[PDB]
């Protein structure tokens, strides 16, 4: 019953660290570590974490090794330095996940009952794509379909702390993106707010034409999850929109009509005071 | 005497009770801003007349 | 401004500083219906004490206010003519004989055309007064004057009003005060810049 | 945050952090009065701090904190938007009440272009348009945000 | 059958399709609102039923085809309006 | 009891008086049934009040599952005349317990209210926001989740 997780801006920096702590000699091209958290009531929080030596062979894709003794000491070391933080799960990077992630999860559920994984992106960082989290659930599948795992998605957000947010602003120092914007940042928030829109909409038809052909089998779960999108968008016809839209559009044109009136008197007064001061310095210089 | 909201009809003998919109504050406040901008331009006019 | 400072009438002895008190009563009561329509006008001309006694002294003025307040338009028709023949016996009635009538006439029509949007003139033949074609040409002169925002109809006998809903009238008040300021700022803007 | 570093006490007749190689050591640190009273510079000295910023760490730091998807195409929920504009028009109304007398009385009495209306005042032509500036950006965006979804969402 | 174009269906079409009489189409739709297969309302000043369908199901490949064409229309209309915004407000983009 | 819970469960008082009369007449035990109903003027008022409570249940189901209705249909569906139907609704609306408004010129009792243009546009964008952004996010991520189960 996880609503959402809160990833502090510290742990992903430790992943980017440990993505570079192995890349000098390692060709593993995935980083698997241990996620520590603070399960408060219903929302999940992640403050600190660490990593663990893990490898995986591409042949037979079922062989793995976790270091339990390093997990027992270092989590026990963190408990002594901070008896607030505890285990909440694990994490791995790489978009394409290997299939030992059920085998890793079902082992370390002996540590955490509500075990959770967090997928981050180190290289796919160009578009708007945050970190990703799933959940460990065990059902059959749907009704009469064969049994499997089916990691369900839990939505994720990012939240800092008081020093963890003020220390960020001192680091950037390049554009800094001020609060409430002066008509230039706000339009770009609608520009790149829409650049991610059709990128989702191109992605829907790409999976749809993949399954309209029939290569991969269908999932009925996504069908009605897509079907309530199209028969719940509004249709603007008469007396519910076209009356009520002008009632707030002809409302907001009255107050910008003051901006036409007031700002014209502002620059006119600055014109008068300069044309007085110009001709009076001119007539008295000679 | 504003003790009742409605309207009468003589051609049909039909009483019709209706409602009114709110008195909205944001509109006639701007009516009073025009009176100030009318006076400061009047203040700028004889200023520009008295000295060019 | 006249009806505002005539609201306080506490002076009974007449002297070098004061005029006749009886005519001061008639002057403060003829004006107290033009400033305010009914924002509790009944509190200041009826619920008063020192003005209520002296209008209780005079029969015509007490008839004149009750004819306007209780909307006895048949005798308010008569009470306005008795005042106006009396208006000639005055020393300051010059902007009154042609302006106080048509303002009080159009004030009686305006409160009558309230509370009715499908009013007929067949009801006007006995409620307001008498006559048929006189009211038709009377209302036509005031609708064409620009005032009395209502329409008239002949072959259906329905004086259908089209009073605005405190938005379209308020929409006019921005566009009349707006361009009046805009013609002021351009005329300012061209006297300067040589 | 600052970092410090002890100097030996034997070399107190010659330079302490001597040997000027560069000239960038003067504007990276200026010790304040509260710093030079305890140990500076006879006991220890200060050292300069820069930040090792690179890629795939810094860009993704801002690709996750100050980002959005639907924030641009979302209404301001007019229950408090036009309610907010009531209390903005009325306060610039009062500043326009203040503006009428102020300039025209000052110019018509004495043309000094100076005192107490210069030394300790706050009602110029800097204060009356910034309320107009806020009122445009809060509404021109809000007008145009309700224009896209008429086209986009059928 | 109608993809939310004019979802306000009148009594004649239900009485023809469900072969039920006019005196039972009101009892029929209150039973459907009671179960939860739909969350519409019923108007009788025009004898027409407003319908906000909220209970989805499976469909075939034949409805998949027009769904993509509406999605391709959905794709090309949004992308065209982004090109009008990006061209118009490029000088104030920064 | 289970029939008179809610959602009308196909109720009608003329149907109610004709099928459960044997419970109200002599039955097998029927010992508190004569003690409450089927009596002198104490019991006859309880017939009227039971009639009063079912039509009060019948007004509440109409105002929730309808928008407008003709007055001739409401009168015949409550098994009573047009004059009692008006006076019974006039009792409810001055009691501020059923929230509606009638017409005696064309006979359309309506059930909704004139909604406000601030209210209507805010409810437009609210059904625009939570029905085209959250599930729109979900369509993208389930289709990403199906990339793992399908291939390979």
């Amino acid at each position: 019953a996880v609503q959402k997780v809160v990833v502090h801006p510290l742990v992903l920096l430790s992943v980017v660290d440990h993505f570079n702590r192995i890349g000098k000699v390692g060709n593993q091209k995935r980083v698997v570590g241990v996620l520590l958290g603070s399960w408060q009531k219903k929302v999940l929080d992640v403050s600190n974490s660490f990593a663990v030596p893990f490898d995986e062979d591409d042949k037979d894709d079922s062989v793995w090794f976790l270091d339990h003794d390093y997990l027992e000491n270092m989590y026990g070391m963190f408990k002594k330095v901070n008896a607030r933080e505890r285990i909440v799960g694990w994490y791995h990077t790489g978009p394409k996940l290997h299939k030992n992630d059920i085998a890793i999860n079902e082992l370390m559920k002996r540590y955490c009952p509500n075990s959770v994984l967090v997928i981050i992106d180190v290289k796919p960082k160009d578009l708007g794509l945050p970190t990703e989290a799933y959940i460990s659930v065990e059902e059959v599948h749907d009704d009469g379909t064969p049994t499997s795992k089916t990691f369900e998605h839990v939505t994720s957000e990012i939240g800092a702390e008081e020093a963890e947010e003020v220390g960020v602003e001192h680091l950037l120092r390049d554009i800094k993106d001020t609060t409430v914007g002066t008509l230039s940042q706000r339009i770009t928030n609608q520009v790149h707010g829409l650049k991610g829109l059709n990128s989702k909409l191109l992605d829907i038809r790409s999976y749809l034409e993949k399954v309209a052909t029939g290569k991969l089998p269908i999932n009925h779960q996504i069908i009605y999850q897509l079907q309530d999108v199209f028969n719940l968008l509004p249709d603007v016809s008469l007396q519910e929109f076209v009356k009520a839209f002008y009632l707030k559009t002809n409302d907001q044109m009255v107050v910008v009509y003051l901006a036409s009136l007031i700002r014209s008197v502002v620059a006119l007064h600055n014109l008068i005071n300069n044309k007085i001061a110009n001709r009076d310095a001119e007539k008295k210089e000679g | 005497d504003k003790k009742f909201h409605g309207i009468l009809d003589q051609g049909e003998g039909v009483l019709i009770i209706f409602d009114e919109p709110p008195v909205d504050k944001t509109y006639e406040a701007a009516l009073e801003t025009i009176q100030n901008m009318s006076k400061v331009v009047d203040s700028l006019y004889n200023k520009a007349k008295k000295l060019t | 401004q006249a009806a505002e400072l005539f609201l306080d009438t506490v002076s009974t002895f007449t002297s070098y500083e004061l005029m006749d008190y009886k005519t001061f009563v008639t002057y403060t009561v003829y004006v107290s219906m033009i400033a305010l329509e009914r924002p509790d006008l009944r509190e200041k001309v009826i619920k008063g004490a020192e003005i209520l006694e002296v209008l209780h002294s005079l029969p015509a003025v007490r008839q004149y206010l009750f004819s306007l307040y209780e909307c006895r338009y048949s005798v308010f028709f008569q009470s306005l003519a008795v005042v106006e023949q009396e208006m000639k016996k005055d020393w300051l009635f010059a902007p009154h004989y042609r302006y106080y009538v048509r303002e009080m006439r159009i004030h009686a029509y305006s409160q009558l055309l309230e509370s009715y949007r499908s009013l007929t003139l067949g009801y006007m033949a006995e409620a307001f007064g008498v006559g048929v074609e006189f009211i038709d040409q009377e209302l036509s002169r005031f609708i064409a004057a620009g005032r009395l925002h209502c329409k008239i109809d002949k072959v259906n006998e329905i004086v259908e009003t089209n009073r605005p809903d405190s938005k379209n009238w308020q929409y006019q008040e921005t566009i009349k005060k707006g361009d009046l300021l805009l013609n002021r700022v351009q005329k300012l803007s061209r006297v300067i810049n040589m | 945050i600052d970092a410090f570093r002890l100097i030996n006490a034997n070399m107190m007749v010659l330079g302490h952090e001597p040997r000027q190689t560069t000239s960038n050591l003067g504007h990276l640190n200026k010790p304040s009065i509260q710093a030079l009273i305890h140990g500076l510079n006879r006991h220890y000295y200060s050292i300069t701090i820069n930040y090792r910023k690179n890629e795939l760490e810094q860009k993704m730091l801002l690709n996750l904190h100050k980002k959005s998807w639907m924030e641009g195409l979302t209404l301001q929920d007019y229950s408090e938007h036009c309610k907010h504009n009531e209390s903005v028009v009325k306060e610039m109304l009062e500043l326009a009440k203040n503006y009428n007398k102020a300039v025209e009385e000052e110019d018509k009495m004495t043309p000094e272009q100076l005192a107490i209306k210069n030394v300790g005042k706050q009602d110029p032509k800097r204060h009356l348009e910034e309320h107009v500036d806020v009122l445009m950006t809060s509404n021109i965006v809000q007008c145009l945000a309700a224009m896209l979804d008429t086209v986009v969402f059928k | 059958t109608r993809p939310a174009n004019h979802r306000q269906l009148t009594f004649e079409e239900i009485a023809k399709s469900a072969k039920i009489t006019v005196n039972e189409v009101e009892l029929l739709v209150m039973k459907a609102l009671s179960v939860g297969l739909v969350k519409g309302s019923i108007d009788e000043v025009d004898k027409r039923v407003h319908m906000t369908w909220v209970q989805p199901r499976v469909l075939d490949l034949q409805q998949i085809k027009g769904m993509k064409d509406r999605l391709e229309f959905w794709c090309t209309d949004v992308k065209s309006m982004e090109m009008l915004v990006e061209h118009q407000a490029h000088d104030i983009l920064t | 009891l289970l029939k008179l819970f809610t959602t009308m469960e196909l109720m009608r008082w003329s149907t109610l008086v004709e099928d459960y009369g044997m419970e109200l007449r002599k039955g097998s035990l029927e010992s508190p049934a004569t003690d409450v109903f089927g009596s002198t003027e104490e019991g006859e008022k309880r017939w009227k009040d039971l009639k009063n409570r079912v039509v009060e249940h019948n007004i509440r189901i109409m105002a929730k599952y309808y928008t407008r209705i003709t007055m001739k249909r409401m009168a015949q569906l409550l098994d009573l005349s047009v004059d009692e139907s008006e006076a019974f609704l006039s009792n409810l609306v001055v009691n501020k317990t059923i929230f509606a408004k009638v017409d005696r010129l064309a006979g359309i009792i309506n059930f909704q209210r004139p909604k406000d243009p601030n209210n209507l546009l805010n409810d437009w964008s609210q059904k625009l926001n939570s029905l085209m952004s959250l599930v729109n996010k979900t369509t993208h991520l389930i289709a990403k989740e199906e990339m793992i189960h399908n291939l390979q």
